[PDB]
RNA sequence: AAAGAAAAAGGAAGCAUUCAGCAAUAACAGGUCUGUG
RNA sequence: ACGAUCAGAUACCGUCGUAGUCCUAACUAUAAACGAUGUCAACCAAGGAUUGGAUGAAAACCUUGUUCAGAACUUAAAGAGAAAUCUUGAGUUUAUGGACUUCAGGG
RNA sequence: AUUGGAGGGCAAGUCUGGUGCCAGCAGCCGCGGUAAUUCCAGCUCCAAUAGUGUAUAUUAAAGUUGCUGUGAUUAAAACGCUCGUAGUUGAAUUA
RNA sequence: UUAAUA
């Protein structure tokens, strides 16, 4: 079962090292956009109420 | 001679009532002061909430009146409730 | 209510929602109005929650029908609230 | 004592309800206290 | 004063919060969080006042940084929902405050003979609805609590509440990240005029 | 020895010198060795040893339930309950529970401030089950006008003069003492006129000694 | 129906303080209700109150500060003699230094301490700890 | 609540906090008195008389304009009915039920409510006699109320 | 998804392989003072 | 009154069947006539839904906001109780007193 | 220096001789059927003491008669319901 | 279907 997939009660050194290499992986280009934004018209009510336009 | 009182008890900052020795839900929140750069100071303002206040689900609002009064919050509690 | 508001100074929105008597100082929800009869130029002053058929002061042109709580003015009758 | 808050009925600001007859034993039971079930079946069995 | 001019949020944080749909609450509104809600949405969804969310967030961060200066281990942060396990663990990494990711054992705060007997001075909970067990134990050990509450949540045994969305991963990851960044800023370890190296995507699940 | 809780660590170092310091901030006591350290020479009084029984397939499972009361004669008292298969283990377990249930007893004067403090400050009522015990302040000469069961407890709390008016099934010795402990327990929770003043800002021992405890 | 408006007012105030409320509203205002509140204020059990006129025996708003344990009225106002003050005080007040009765006398509505000084008895109204 | 049945309704009228006449009202007391006395001659109850002025003439309260109540004005003008308005309307209802009861002898809810209605009459008559409005020689008789209340 | 279940093959052995030994808490006022210095 | 069942069965089961069941007039005046909870009044923690009005929005009925009245329900770490349970009270009671009537005193 | 008692209520004996569900003790629970802490006796000591037991009655205990002060869903106990006279209780308001 | 007692 371990070879097929992880097991809840089993945790070995190899499994922990694989987790640390993959969870800390950070994309070079973040998936949060900057030059698109854009939302529905009623979203713009709070941005302008707060005090900043897009 | 000997002191009359074993101790002088604390007063809840919301209800202005004594905190019993057995009140095991009474919290104490310390809010440190900050300098002009936003870095906190060793000193702090102490706050006390009685056990019954917390269990009713009203301690959060009751504190917000006290936090706003002392300046830690500015635009949280509206005017008609700022009492 | 667990959250409590100021009782001396109630907001306009809260006072408008309350029942006409349960306000701080009870006020009526009614008012006195005048209607411009379509047939002529005359104006008839009347109650808001009138309990009878209302005709023009000049001629017998009807202007409202009483329906259990407020006058039902005709679609071509224009009115202004007397202050 | 009171095994049920509603006394086992469906009764409220009434206080007398008509009787209905049991489907099996023919007993008289009040309309609200009776155990009502609905049946919708074909007149031909699946065989 | 007690809320100096430097603690107001920049436009980017308000830009980021809307990008992560933090402001959007649930349908049913609890009586305790009526103040935070600004106006019901088009589809009867509560929309939180983002200014009040930040004011509560900075106040919560100030309280945490006060305790965590001397003994960071006296702050315990629990995250019942799997969409907050990574965020709580990342908070543990950069602050040193003990974190609980899995199921909360009912008695870890009161059973002194138990080997995982943890004695905190402050508890942070990601959801009062999910983490009721940690919340209810604070009523036995005299410990204040901080919570990230949605509009439907019950505000019992909580003393500082952060009104925010706490279901979507973007909403959950951002608030933990913003809380950690503000905690360090009050601690002085992070200049208020510079950008944090770790981005939000590290906190997201 | 070998304390496990933070307060237990503090008292063993001799940092919390007064039991009243713990009561001020409402810190729970979880080690009976703490009370022994802070209140030496406590007096013991076992109120009763009632035997309960559980019906089983083979018969009855008899256990002995011990009600013991503890407390020095200077305003502290505690009541603990424990049931065990042996008298020796029942008393020892109840004795431990009595120390954990220590409570402060506020007492005052009757008519004037002539030392020393002798009687309860006001009228206090303890609400057990059907048993209800009322305590009334009394002049100097009168002893504890009460049944022997709560008189033994009221002596250990240092209350030299009091008046009592009991109501309910006082033959229930378990509830009779439990109601007395309830009346005394709320003596310091009742806000009289003399407690209106907030006093001065004090520091909790758990906050100002947190650096040493963690390290 | 409403027989004792002072009973309705004093039960409102105690219920407000048990829940820890900051202020309470009393719908029918009377002279006796105002004089009872003034006695409590002189001993600093309430902060203040404001009488709002509604042309219909208007309302009273009382501000409470964590101090009034219990204020109550007493059913039929017994004629209290100066020799009966101790018998009433021993029954209604928790101790000899804390509580205070309230009596209506020819010299106004006073408490037991200043009615004793003026050497006058009267019908008892209530008390407060 | 209501005197006889367990109903509890709070349907009331709310007098405004202005004891004087409104600014927009310019009619004098002479016009009010003459119009209100003209309605009194038409056989109209004071409760209805005030309503007609409020709906038609915009005089919603008469104590605000003339300084005295409707009944006092009619007493001064001699138009106050001998039998007070609330007692007359109660005797009219008792007669109406009693007439229906003649043909329908088996109606037991009408006999119950006739008992309640007539108890109201004896409660009001007791009060008015003590208030000297009704002479002590007045007495309600079912064999007599048919003619006086018609 | 898991603890597991049912063929079949292989095997000397595949019902926990089969048959037994030891076998907890509490109890009977079950038999023996005619086994006992 | 029959026929079963049973040791017997004057009963449960089956068949027949007088009074009664139904309407009118008149008596009777009792029920686990129960919410086993007297009538009136004040204060009183969170909700969702419903019956009937009023009042805005949304084109008689439906969907929503507010408010009055009605029969109910859910949650409580709170109040009470011997507990079950009660919360539109069975709460606000040894911190004992809002008004009135009826009833109980071991079996 | 006597009187009453030594299982519990209730201070005082798991001492020795007889007695064997018999005699009997026992205000109440109960003890006695052959190994009686309770019967009948011997010794010892428990209480009061020139007094000490018993019986009947008053008072407290009794918040088991309630004005202070009771209880009424299930322990006993809210009239089937409404009207109704006496009785009791009755909104604010006057320098 | 029938099924009493100590």
């Amino acid at each position: 079962r371990i070879q097929k997939g992880p097991v809840r009660g089993i945790s070995f050194k190899l499994q922990e090292e694989e987790r640390e290499r993959r969870d800390n992986y950070v994309p070079e280009k973040s998936e949060v956009n900057i030059d698109k934004i854009t939302a529905d018209p009623v979203t713009l009510k709070m941005l302008e109420s707060i005090g900043m336009p897009i | 001679n000997k002191k009359i009182e074993l101790y002088i008890p604390r007063h809840c900052s919301v209800t202005h009532t004594l905190i019993a020795a057995d009140d095991h839900a009474a919290v104490q929140i310390l809010v440190p002061h900050v300098n002009e750069n936003g870095v906190i100071l060793p000193e702090s303002t102490v706050y006390t909430v009685k056990g019954s206040v917390r269990k009713d689900g009203i301690s959060d609002h009751s504190l917000n009146r006290q936090f706003q009064k002392d300046g830690f919050l500015k635009t949280v509690v509206p005017k008609n409730m700022m009492i | 209510p667990l959250i409590e508001v100021d009782l001396l100074n109630p907001t306009a929105a809260s006072e408008a929602k309350a029942h006409k008597m349960k306000r701080l100082v009870p006020t009526p929800n009614s008012y006195f109005l005048e209607i411009k009869c379509p047939k002529c130029g005359a104006t008839t002053t009347t109650f808001s929650h009138a309990h009878r058929q209302i005709l023009c002061q000049k001629c017998g042109q009807p202007l409202g029908q009483p329906t259990g709580g407020k006058l039902k003015l005709t679609q071509q009758c224009k009115f202004r609230i007397k202050k | 004592t009171s095994k049920r808050r509603n006394n086992g009925r469906s009764k409220k600001g009434r206080g007398h309800t008509q009787n209905v007859r049991c489907s099996h034993c023919g007993r008289c039971v009040p309309k609200d206290k009776a155990i009502k079930r609905y049946q919708i079946k074909n007149i031909v069995e699946a065989a | 004063t007690n809320f100096p001019d430097i603690l107001k949020p920049s436009a980017e944080d308000i830009k980021m919060m809307v990008a992560c749909r933090v402001h959007i609450g649930a349908t049913n509104l609890n009586f305790a969080m009526e103040e935070y809600v600004y106006e019901r949405g088009n589809n009867n969804e509560c929309i939180f006042n983002l200014m009040k969310t930040w004011e509560k967030l900075s106040l919560a961060a100030r309280v945490i940084a006060g305790i965590s200066n001397e003994t960071p281990s006296d702050v315990v942060a629990v995250a019942g929902r799997e969409m907050a396990h990574r965020a709580s663990l990342k908070f543990m990494k950069y602050t040193g405050c003990t974190a609980v990711a899995g199921r909360f054992t009912p008695g870890s705060f009161t059973n002194q003979i138990q080997k995982k007997f943890m004695e905190p001075r402050l508890i942070i909970v990601s959801d009062p609805s999910v983490d009721h067990q940690a919340l209810r134990e604070s009523g036995y050990i005299n410990v204040p609590t901080i919570a990230f509450c949605n509009s439907d949540n019950s505000l019992k045994n909580v003393d500082i509440a952060i009104p925010c969305n706490n279901r979507s991963r973007l909403s959950i990851g951002l608030m933990w990240w913003m809380l950690t960044r503000e905690i360090l800023r009050y601690q002085g370890k992070l200049a208020r005029d510079e950008k944090w190296d770790v981005m939000v995507d590290l906190f997201l699940h | 020895w070998t304390p496990v809780t933070k307060l237990g660590r503090l008292v063993k170092d001799g940092k919390v010198k007064s039991i009243d310091q713990i009561f001020e901030f409402g810190i729970k006591i979880k080690e009976y060795q703490i009370v022994d350290h802070l209140l030496p020479g406590l007096k013991e009084e076992v109120m009763t040893m009632q035997s309960v029984q559980k019906q089983t397939s083979a018969g009855q499972r008899t256990r002995l339930k011990a009600y013991v009361a503890i407390g020095d004669h200077n305003g502290h008292a505690g009541l603990g309950v424990k049931c065990a298969k042996e008298v020796a283990e029942a008393i020892k377990g109840a004795m431990i529970q009595a120390k954990l249930a220590m409570v402060p007893v506020r007492r005052g004067y009757w008519g004037a401030t002539i030392g020393e403090v002798h009687t309860v400050p006001c009228k206090l009522t303890g609400a057990c089950g059907s048993v209800r015990v009322r305590l009334v302040p009394a002049p100097r000469g009168t002893g504890i006008v009460a049944a022997p069961t709560p008189k033994k407890f009221l002596i250990l709390a240092g209350i030299e003069d009091v008046f009592t008016q009991t109501t309910g099934h006082t033959k229930t010795l378990g509830n009779f003492v439990k109601a007395t402990y309830d009346a005394v327990r709320q003596s310091y929770g009742f806000q009289t006129k003399d407690l209106w003043k907030v006093g001065g800002v004090k520091q909790s021992p758990m906050d100002k000694y947190a650096k040493i405890l963690a390290e | 129906v409403r027989v004792n408006v002072l009973a309705d007012a004093l039960k409102s105030i105690t219920n407000a303080e048990k829940q820890g409320k900051r202020q309470v509203m009393i719908r029918p205002a009377s002279k006796v209700i105002c004089e009872f509140l003034n006695v409590m204020m002189k001993h600093q059990y309430i902060t203040d109150y404001t009488v709002v006129d509604t042309h219909r025996s208007g309302k009273i708003v009382v501000n409470l500060n964590g101090r009034l344990n219990k204020c109550a009225v007493i059913s039929p106002r017994f004629n209290v003699t100066l020799s009966e003050f101790d018998k009433w005080e021993a029954n209604l007040l928790p101790s000899r230094h804390f509580g205070a009765l309230v009596l209506t006398t020819s010299y106004g509505i006073l408490d037991n301490t200043e009615a004793r000084a003026k050497h006058t008895g009267g019908r008892i109204l209530g008390f407060f700890y | 609540g209501r005197m006889y049945n367990p109903g509890r309704g709070i349907s009331r009228r709310c007098i405004p906090y202005r004891r004087s006449a409104p600014s927009w009202l310019k009619t004098s007391t002479l016009e009010v008195i003459d119009e209100m006395c003209k309605l009194a001659k038409k056989g109209i109850a004071p409760s209805q008389i005030g309503a007609i002025m409020r709906d038609t003439h915009g005089v919603g309260l008469v104590k605000s304009v003339t300084g005295s109540k409707v009944l006092r004005i009619l007493k001064l003008a001699g138009l106050a009915p001998k039998i007070p308005e609330d007692l007359y309307f109660l005797m009219k209802r008792a007669v109406s039920v009693r007439k229906h009861l003649e043909k329908n002898k088996k109606d037991k809810d009408a006999k119950y409510h006739l008992i309640l209605i007539e108890s109201k009459i004896h409660r009001l008559t007791r009060y008015y006699k003590s208030a000297k409005v009704l002479e002590a020689s007045f007495k309600y008789d079912a064999n007599t109320a048919s003619a006086i209340v018609s």
